[PDB]
């Protein structure tokens, strides 16, 4: 409720970059195949239509620090979150394809 | 739980503190007091023994609080210490004031009141110590009592507190006869103490003993502690050693 | 919650829920009704028995605080022994100091001063009572200067003057009846039968003098707690009146 | 021992005879299934059974493809997708052309997925996502479409239109009931005022509370008063949710209300189905999460709603998604709570109204003695008092009969703490 | 207010226009906002001094 | 442990050999035994000695049941405890569960506790029965009663509780006697010495 | 949780300590008081546990406050102990100040006042004892039987049972007893008091304890032999 | 991983390329013989919609 | 001797005749008909192959088809055809399918399943009209709720009230709550369902909610009925396992139970009985009052109540002249009714111990001290003294 979402869409639209939304609370699944698969679709899109700002919601459910939460496909989302950061170095640095991210704890 | 303090009761109105304090007495050794027609014998058990431990300087569970009434002790000994002194001081306060020695019932009543008083008010702890009061007063002649750590007293012709309370109680009452000779009172004490106790060889150093008589040295209440060499003999008469 | 474990701890409403709760202790105790008139205040009560072995003729719940100041109570009686004790002392110390009748209003304040005490200390009133009072009083009396007055002394709040007040268990339905049946035209005999009339309505018991007790403050008759015959007579008149109707 | 001994063996043989008697009996039962009007059904019955024409497997679409642009030929194409309408019509270096579209990928109820063609009865406008489709025993291909999911006919039961409930069948004229009126009726009559103020008119409400208050009775009450037709879904009575079955449960009834005007979509008891997900939990479910994702978007889409109001009752607000708790889905929140003295008077008066009892009783008199309570407990005092009354053989339950009934529920409360008080003499 | 985040702040203002609409007004005022706050909380808006 | 040898004979053999006598003379029939006391006392072996003389089934059920799944599940083999006990009656069942689970789940409630609660409780139903008694001699073994769950502990649907003692001087001597024959007999006889010297804490 | 102090109340206005104190009474054995026309008999269940235990040196359940006031109790034995000596002194302090034999009203009101004082306080529990305080006065011939409760509330009742399974004993007493006719003779007062106690003892005619108080400072405690004639008299009529 | 509850190792198909087989691709496998037949699009859910 | 002969006079001749009668009649049924019915049967057997795969009917589409879900993994659109009607079926009923090509060829089941078999019982009740004394009052509360609507519905109509639905028996073990329900059931002559609530639950998933449905479904076909779901505690708030293999099962199964009890209508014609240890082993709200009337708390026999239980036992055992009835009560202190039965079993074993044929004085005295020793506390009088 502190308007991260608000600023972020406002920042994207100013820079002449597209606002890719990655709905972190909707992407929750114990589905191992369908969990891994859908994340990469969202990224691929963002790259193509670059400049872009990806805004990634709550990290309290797609990549918990603690494993005393039962997760098996959100485990696989967590591994894909690293792969995204590596791929922003696909133009040198990360300037063209930038990522903002939000967490509440 | 509602064991946080004395003030607070459970749904059922019992107080856990009292309960713990009863259990404290039975984690220190058996103590047995027998009243007989011809004397009241006190006998107690040593919970401690090391090979280099000495116990010949003092009895750690027997104190005379007055020259006519003495107590055998069951419970934690630091707790015991404070109260032994409070009772003996109160005894002589009676002697100062009335120029005669304290009746048994008053003496017990005073300490259970103090002990209850710690439950009734304040932050102070209850003090789980059970004294077996063996005394003589002209009110009811020989009198053997014990005090509860629940802070009330009951008269007796025998009582056992300390370890194996159930075991000591049935065994004593089975070989009770309304009369009882003071020699048999001694003989009985030793026999029930061996069975209860997990040290197979009951030796004189595992024993504390006093016998209290006005049938010996008439017109005078005389409490006499046995020495080791006397305790050593009686064990051979009971056939332990 | 969490604001009912401190007596110096306020709720996020700014209130004390230790105190709030003591209002429900007042409501728990049995109904008391007072009705002031221009001729005197008539103070009636409810009692309850479970056995007929209860001596109902030697129990107090209307108490004499002076010979012209009386009170009814409702709530915890453990608290009430103390409350009524303080209030006796004040009336007596006034005549000690002054040789003149205490004021009804003045008495009302002093009572509420003892009520304020919830902990210890505090300036200008050294506090010695350790918990919330669980007792309210309907305070009725007479000083000349303000005539006959009825107040309800509220330990939680402070005193509110009433021209008629019901407290206890049956308070909500009584208050409405007492709106429609307090007048500036009440007579003392009529007030007496009025109190019984309201009591019965909210009493799920039997109306009898064994669980009722009228009393008046009339400054010319003194404080008179009534007899069993006297109250019995008022039960009888009540029934003939409402039979015709 | 001759009196009992001899008679013991005799007892025993009879029991054994009885056991044997039951196995003789059950080996023959009542003849057969033969019925003269279904002996004529037998004429058609031989032909179809021997023919290849039943059974049809139940499958259901789970994934839509477009049958060109799919990437079926893979010769000189790239990726997993083509041009999304062509893939073999712009090039014959594949060496093939095909003009098949809307092929669709089904799932069997054995959990095995297959792509199938289309019959002679099928066109792309007879098939959709989530619609049952019948396929062969052997080599598969859609023959006849079956209607979507198992939801139809089961939902209609739960929906009652135009309730026979008003604010006479609800006791108390409670605070929540006064805020409830403002949500449904006030912007329906006049959307002018809301527009001018510059607030967006209330249309979301969440009724929530402890059990037994009667959050539902009110909700029904106003549905009739506003004179709107009533559509009910109960998401803890209706427990179809499997792979977005409950999203089809939601869609139909919302979709139906939307075609009509002057409607109430009451989503009830959504603690499960369209409620909290159990990915986080040990349940592993996210089958109720499809139901959730659909529910949000239906609301959001409908907006401005043309004065058709979406209502919610859920027991706990802890079983809701925080997207619902953003405005434009839910706008008003009412916790139902214990009725006041007179409110409890009123619930007693309705219960008592149905009874045939002595009229000299006064409703206020009984509810005084009663503490603060739920309506469901005051239903219990009247039913209990009825039972005491017949037992004593009165055809009426006196004021006194209801005081005994009140007392027994209370006595139970006393049993769980401690009994006896100071109120036996005060 | 104190410790009201973005979402909450909007909740009181929108709420305060509803309240005003019921009263007979067709515009918001200062007092009505105050009333919006007393929904977030369980405080009574108007109660006599004898506990508050 | 003579006391125990005499009891388990009276309690188990007499109702099975003749049911008529126990019903004529007393009333009802015992539902079993709860054996408790120190571990090491040979409860199990003693009970195996009972099972052999009566000419009864055995089984012996080792621990909690979930473990067998080769056909079905172990939750329903408790249901089948009835079917098996009855057909092959006369049976003794030496049902084990030492209860090193503890007093934690005597109170509990919660956790995965409900399954083992179920296994224990539903076993209980078959014995007392809703008509017919399958077997009257299902037999419980455990180290203490405080660790024992209360449905099972509560008497009158399980009968008889017998406590083994930490062995006497007399008991030690008699246990010592039977094995020393198998061994070698000491010259001068020093079988007397051993029992004097110490009394074990178990058998 | 509001049963942690006497300075915290529940939303119903109770201090559960008092409520749990009433359950504590029930642990202690029953006591029964019944007045007649010219007496009060205060009778009680006594306990005989073992041959070792005595009676001489083993506390009575009746303690005499003075020569014209008597007191019975039920509760924990330790708690009543401090209360009785305390009660006795208060009783003496009446005469010290006023120089008159102790009033029974004065006595029930102060003694429960000690209880009340403790309950009022939040830092200390009060007692868990309910008592009967019965008596006469040399001036007043009216027989009085009073009650205390652990809240520090005193009440007066014609006849009462308190203690262990009191409720059941109560219902029997209601019926026989009338406020219009209490027992005329002393012996008859005793017969009823015994009939009530038979119920709580099960069997035990050494376990029924009778005391009688009449005006002009007459307190007697009945011999074992005398208590026994009633029991046998009640079995012949039974 | 088949939708016939196996996991199987199949010699690679000549028309399908090693470029258009990588982890998590959805694929046709021929029903008559398990050899890798064709390539299917990716499946989507209601969660994906929101992301666009 | 004379009256047990009279039981033999009534039972032997009537019963023995009944076996023999069935046995000839099985032949005799056949002989009246020799065409028509025989013919129709003959062609039913040609049509219906061997074996038949079981089905379960989900739903009927009105056009001479239906959809079944079968223990065969894929579902089927089957047809309704041949010796079956559209209205001879109802949804959710079990149907018989043709092996080769699935078709409903009729029904001979109609809710015939193994869980139905466990649930229905043909057993004799253990108690009949409170054979064993004590709890006189508690049975005159079950009876008001359960037995009384079945026996006379008219009395509730004059009263103008709806008639009760169900009872909840709870509290203490050894008080014979599970046996009072059996007593009440024999008194009416109602249909009794001993199903146990714990017999729906297994490791394997997804089976359970079927079982919950079937209970309410069968109970309504044979209504009037009394349903006893004994031990509904295990399926309470609690969980199967803290790992896996049961996170779902308890949650679905309980919820599904509340639903079809309410969904009948608020009936006073199918009663339920929930037997439970406490409400602390279940969820804090059930389904939750006005609807589940009445709740019966069992507590320990009092001196009157435990006398009554005892008098029954002692008379069926040799002697009572030795030790008075009263002397047994006096010695005992208050306990459940199992403890009273336990003293009598031990007494009988003690007569065996001596090798007597009389329950002597010595036997009574020991048997009383034994039970008290189990089952012991002494800090009630230790706090006090
Ligand atoms: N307002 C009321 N007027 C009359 N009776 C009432 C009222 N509220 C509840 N009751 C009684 O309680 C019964 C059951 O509760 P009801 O269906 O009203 O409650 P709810 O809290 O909406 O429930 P659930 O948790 O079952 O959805 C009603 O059938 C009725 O007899
Ligand atoms: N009374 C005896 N006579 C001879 N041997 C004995 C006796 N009692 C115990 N033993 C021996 O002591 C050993 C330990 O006993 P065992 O393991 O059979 O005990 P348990 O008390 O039934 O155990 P658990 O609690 O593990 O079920 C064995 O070697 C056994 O043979
Ligand atoms: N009113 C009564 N009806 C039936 N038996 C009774 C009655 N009162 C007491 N009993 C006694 O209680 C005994 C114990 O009954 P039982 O052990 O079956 O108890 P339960 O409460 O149903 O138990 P569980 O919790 O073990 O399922 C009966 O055998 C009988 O002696
Ligand atoms: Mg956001
Ligand atoms: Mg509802
Ligand atoms: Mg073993
Ligand atoms: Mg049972």
């Amino acid at each position: 409720g502190t308007g991260k979402t608000l600023l972020a869409r406002a920042c994207a639209a100013q820079t002449n970059a597209t606002f890719l939304k990655l709905a972190a609370p909707q992407l929750v699944q114990m589905y191992i195949g369908e969990g891994a698969k859908l994340v990469r679709d969202a990224f691929a899109l963002a790259k193509e239509k670059a400049p872009t700002i990806i805004f990634i919601d709550e990290l309290d459910a797609i990549g918990t620090k603690r494993f005393d939460s039962e997760k098996s496909g959100d485990r696989e989302v967590q591994r894909t979150m690293l792969e995204l950061l590596n791929q922003l170095d696909g133009f040198s640095s990360d300037d063209r394809v930038k990522v903002l991210a939000a967490t509440n704890r | 739980r509602y064991d946080s303090r004395t003030t607070i009761f459970s749904p059922e109105g019992r107080l856990y503190q009292v309960e713990y304090a009863l259990e404290s007495i039975s984690h220190a050794g058996t103590a047995i007091g027998i009243m007989a027609s011809d004397g009241i014998v006190l006998a107690a058990e040593r919970k401690v023994t090391s090979t280099l431990l000495e116990q010949d300087t003092s009895t750690e569970k027997l104190y005379k609080l007055n020259d006519k009434i003495a107590v055998a002790v069951a419970g934690l000994t630091a707790d015991a210490e404070i109260l032994i002194n409070t009772a003996r001081i109160h005894a002589q306060n009676y002697l100062k004031t009335y120029n005669e020695d304290i009746p048994v019932e008053i003496l017990v009543r005073r300490l259970s009141d103090i002990k209850q008083g710690y439950t009734q008010h304040g932050g102070l702890r209850p003090f789980g110590v059970s004294f077996i009061y063996a005394g003589y007063d002209d009110r009811y002649g020989y009198q053997l009592y014990t005090s509860n750590p629940s802070g009330n007293y009951t008269g007796w012709k025998a009582i056992s507190v300390g370890a194996n309370t159930s075991a000591a109680q049935t065994l004593l009452q089975m070989d009770y006869k309304d009369d009882m000779k003071v020699d048999d009172a001694i003989e009985l004490a030793l026999k029930t103490l061996s069975k209860t106790t997990d040290s197979s060889a009951l030796t004189y150093d595992r024993l504390e003993f006093a016998t209290i008589r006005k049938g010996a040295n008439d017109g005078e209440v005389y409490q006499k502690i046995f020495k080791p060499q006397e305790i050593k003999d009686i064990l051979v008469k009971t056939g332990i050693t | 919650s969490e604001y009912d474990r401190g007596v110096s701890t306020f709720s996020p409403e700014g209130r004390l829920f230790q105190v709030e709760y003591s209002l429900e202790a007042i409501k728990l105790g049995s109904t008391a009704i007072g009705i002031a008139t221009k001729e005197g205040v008539v103070l009636g009560v409810e009692k309850r028995a479970t056995s007929p072995l209860l001596e109902s003729d030697s129990i107090e719940k209307i108490v004499e605080i002076d010979r012209h100041i009386g009170c009814a109570m409702s709530g915890l009686t453990a608290d009430a022994r103390s409350m009524i004790e303080h209030a006796r002392t004040a009336a007596v110390t006034h005549n000690l100091y002054y040789d003149e009748d205490i004021n009804v209003e003045s008495l009302t304040q002093s009572v509420c001063d003892l009520a304020l005490r919830f902990g210890e200390g505090a300036s200008g009133e050294e506090r010695l009572m350790s918990r919330p009072f669980g007792v309210a009083l309907l305070i009725a009396g007479h000083d000349a200067d303000d005539g006959y007055q009825l107040f309800h002394a509220e330990p939680s709040g402070t005193f509110y003057r009433y021209n008629a007040k019901a407290i206890g268990s049956g308070s909500e339905g009584a208050q409405a009846e007492l709106l429609n049946e307090w007048h500036s035209s009440l007579t003392l005999k009529e007030a007496e039968l009025l109190v019984l009339k309201i009591l019965k309505q909210v009493m799920e018991e039997k109306l009898d003098e064994n669980n009722a007790q009228l009393s008046c403050i009339t400054k010319q008759d003194g404080f008179k707690i009534y007899d069993n015959e006297k109250t019995a007579e008022l039960i009888k008149e009540l029934k003939e009146k409402e039979a015709a109707e | 021992a001759a009196p009992y001994a001899a008679k013991l063996k005799q007892t025993e043989n009879d029991l054994k005879d009885i056991e044997a008697r039951i196995k003789e009996k059950a080996g023959v039962k009542e003849s057969d299934t033969g019925l003269a009007p279904s002996h004529l059904w037998d004429i058609m019955g031989d032909r179809q059974r021997l023919g290849e024409e039943h059974p049809l497997q139940v499958a259901r679409c789970t994934k839509i493809i477009k049958g060109n642009g799919e990437s079926d030929e893979t010769t000189t194409d790239n990726n997993n997708s083509g041009n999304s309408n062509s893939n073999s019509n712009q090039q014959s270096t594949d060496a093939d052309e095909d003009d098949e579209d809307a092929k669709y990928v089904i799932n069997l109820k054995q959990i095995a997925k297959f792509v199938v063609g289309l019959g002679e009865r099928v066109s792309p406008t007879d098939i959709e996502e989530g619609m049952r489709v019948g396929v062969d025993r052997s080599k598969y291909n859609i023959e006849l479409p079956l209607p979507p999911r198992i939801d139809p006919s089961v939902t209609m039961m739960t929906v009652e239109e135009k309730p026979d409930v008003t604010y006479s069948d609800v006791g108390g004229c409670k605070d929540q009931i006064e805020k409830l009126r403002e949500v449904v009726e006030l912007p329906l009559l006049s959307p002018e005022r809301f527009a001018t103020l510059g607030i967006d008119p209330p249309k979301g409400i969440l009724l929530y509370g402890p059990p037994g208050t009667g959050k539902t009775l009110c909700a029904r009450a106003v549905a009739n008063r506003t004179d709107a037709t009533f559509i009910r879904v109960i998401g803890s009575e209706l427990v179809q949710k499997y792979v977005g079955e409950g999203a089809r449960m939601v869609r139909e009834l919302f979709e139906m209300a939307r075609t009509k005007k002057a409607c109430i979509i009451f989503f009830d008891e959504i603690d499960a189905v369209g409620g909290a997900r159990f990915d986080d939990g040990a349940g592993g479910d996210n089958e109720v999460q499809r139901t959730m994702l659909e529910l949000i978007t239906q609301l959001d889409g409908f907006d401005p709603r043309g004065n058709i109001k979406v209502m919610f009752a859920t027991n706990r607000p802890n079983t809701l998604d925080p997207a619902l708790l953003r405005p434009g889905r839910i706008d008003r929140k009412v916790e139902f709570s214990l009725p006041d003295l007179e409110g409890r008077a009123n619930i007693f008066r309705i219960h008592s109204k149905s009874m045939s009892v002595e009229r000299g009783i006064r409703w206020e008199l009984i509810s005084r003695l009663c503490p603060n309570s739920t309506g469901a407990e005051l239903r219990s005092v009247c039913t209990e008092a009825g039972m005491f009354a017949i037992r004593a053989r009165r055809k009426v339950a006196t004021e006194k009969d209801f005081l005994k009934a009140v007392d027994k529920v209370i006595s139970g409360y006393k049993k769980f703490s401690s009994t006896s008080r100071y109120m036996q003499y005060n | 207010t104190d410790e009201f985040n973005g979402a909450q702040l909007k909740a009181v203002t929108v709420e305060a226009g509803m309240i005003a609409l019921r009263n007979g007004q067709s515009s918001v005022k200062h007092e009505d906002f105050v009333e919006g706050i007393s929904e977030v909380q369980a405080r009574k808006s108007k109660s006599v001094s004898f506990y508050a | 442990l003579t006391k125990q040898i005499k009891e388990i004979k009276e309690v188990i053999e007499l109702p099975v050999k003749h049911p008529e006598l126990f019903e004529s003379l007393g009333i009802a029939q015992p539902k079993g035994v709860i054996l408790y006391g120190p571990p090491g006392t040979g409860k199990t072996l003693l009970a195996r000695a009972v099972a052999h003389h009566t000419d009864c089934k055995f089984i012996r059920v080792s621990g909690a049941e979930l473990v067998q799944k080769y056909i079905g599940e172990g939750s329903r083999m408790v249901r089948e405890l009835f079917v098996m006990a009855r057909e092959h009656a006369p049976s003794i069942i030496f049902m084990d569960e030492i209860d090193s689970i503890g007093s934690t789940r005597v109170e509990g409630s919660g956790g995965g506790d409900s399954e083992v609660q179920r296994t224990m409780l539903e076993l209980l139903n078959q014995l007392d029965g809703f008509e017919t008694s399958k077997n009257i001699k299902i037999i419980m073994a455990t180290n203490r009663l405080d660790i024992l769950d209360p449905a099972l502990l509560r008497p009158g649907r399980i009968d008889r509780k017998i406590e083994f003692p930490p062995p006497s001087v007399a008991a030690r001597a008699e246990i010592l006697r039977i094995h020393s024959r198998k061994m070698n007999l000491t010259r001068g006889i020093n079988l007397r010495k051993v029992a004097e010297k110490m009394n074990g804490c178990s058998g | 949780g509001y049963d942690r102090a006497l300075s915290i109340f529940s939303p119903d206005g109770h201090i559960f300590q008092v409520e749990y104190a009433l359950e504590a009474v029930k642990r202690g054995t029953c006591a029964v008081g019944v007045k007649g026309k010219n007496c009060v008999v205060l009778g009680c269940e006594r306990r005989s546990t073992l041959k070792l235990q005595d009676t001489r040196i083993t506390p009575s359940k009746v303690s005499k406050i003075d020569s014209h006031v008597v007191l019975s109790f039920s509760g924990l034995n330790a708690d009543s102990r401090i209360l009785i000596e305390k009660a006795r002194v208060e009783a003496q302090s009446h005469r010290l100040t006023l120089e008159d034999p102790v009033t029974v009203e004065y006595l029930t009101r102060y003694v429960a006042g000690v209880q009340q004082r403790y309950t009022q306080s939040g830092g200390v529990r009060p007692f868990g004892v309910s008592t009967l305080i019965a008596g006469f006065d040399p001036r007043d011939d009216e027989p009085k039987l009073y009650q205390t409760e652990p809240s520090g509330i005193y009440s007066s009742w014609s006849a009462q049972t308190i203690g262990r399974n009191s409720k059941t004993v109560r219902e029997f007493l209601e019926k026989n007893y009338d406020r219009k006719e209490p027992p005329a003779t002393v012996e008859e007062c005793v017969k009823l008091t015994v009939r009530s106690l038979l119920e709580v003892v099960q069997t035990g005619a050494k376990n029924i304890e009778i005391t009688v108080v009449k005006p002009d400072s007459d307190i007697v405690a009945l011999s074992s032999e005398e208590i026994n004639q009633y029991v046998t008299q009640i079995e012949q009529e039974k | 991983k088949t939708s016939s509850r196996q996991t199987v190792f199949l010699p690679m198909v000549g028309l399908v390329d090693p470029d258009k087989l990588k982890p998590n691709d959805l694929v046709g496998v021929n029903k008559d013989s398990y050899l890798i037949l064709d390539t299917l699009p990716s499946e989507f859910d209601s969660r994906v919609k929101a992301m666009e | 001797t004379r009256c047990k002969l009279k039981l033999l006079r009534m039972e032997r001749i009537k019963d023995h005749l009944l076996l023999e009668e069935e046995f000839v009649s099985n032949s005799e049924i056949l002989k009246p008909f020799e065409k028509k019915q025989e013919e129709e049967k003959k062609q039913l057997e040609e049509i219906r192959g061997n074996p038949l795969s079981i089905g379960t009917l989900e739903e009927i589409i009105d056009d001479d088809h239906a959809i079944v879900t079968s223990p065969t993994m894929p579902d089927y659109y089957v047809s309704i055809l041949s010796f079956v009607d559209k209205e001879l079926l109802e949804p959710g009923c079990s149907v018989l399918l043709h092996h080769k090509t699935m078709s409903i060829v009729g029904v001979l089941q109609d809710d015939a399943d193994p869980m139905v078999s466990v649930m229905k019982m043909d057993k004799s009740p253990t108690e009949s009209y409170s054979d064993i004394g004590g709890l006189e009052s508690q049975i005159q509360e079950i009876k008001e709720s359960v037995e009384l609507p079945l026996t006379h519905p008219e009395l509730y109509e004059e009263m103008g009230i709806k008639p009760p639905k169900g009872v909840i028996l709870y509290g203490a073990p050894g008080t014979g709550k599970t046996l009072l329900a059996k007593a009440v059931a024999n008194q009416t002559s109602a249909t009794f369902l001993r199903i146990v609530g714990s017999e729906l639950i297994q490791k394997y998933l997804g089976d359970g909610p079927r079982l919950c449905r079937q209970i309410f479904k069968v109970a309504g076909e044979n209504a009037p009925s009394i349903v006893f779901i004994d031990e509904i505690d295990a399926i309470g708030t609690k969980r199967y396992d803290s790992n896996s293999g049961g996170e779902r099962e308890i949650q679905r199964t309980m919820l599904e139970l509340l639903n079809q009890l309410d969904g009948f209508d608020d009936r006073g014609d199918v009663k339920v009985i929930m037997a439970t240890n406490k409400i602390e082993t279940l969820d804090p709200a059930l389904i939750r009052p006005g609807r589940i009337d009445r709740k019966i708390l069992f507590e320990n026999p009092d001196l009157s109540t435990k006398k009554k239980i005892l008098g029954i036992h002692t008379s069926k055992m040799n002697l009572s002249e030795d030790v008075n009835l009263e002397t047994l009560v006096t010695t005992k202190d208050d306990l459940s009714g199992a403890d009273i039965q336990a003293m009598c079993t031990e007494a009988g074993l003690l007569a065996l111990r001596e090798r007597r044929m009389q329950v002597t004085a010595e036997d009574f005295k020991q048997a009383k001290e034994r039970v008290m020793k189990n089952k012991v506390e002494e800090n009630l009088e230790g706090l006090y003294l």
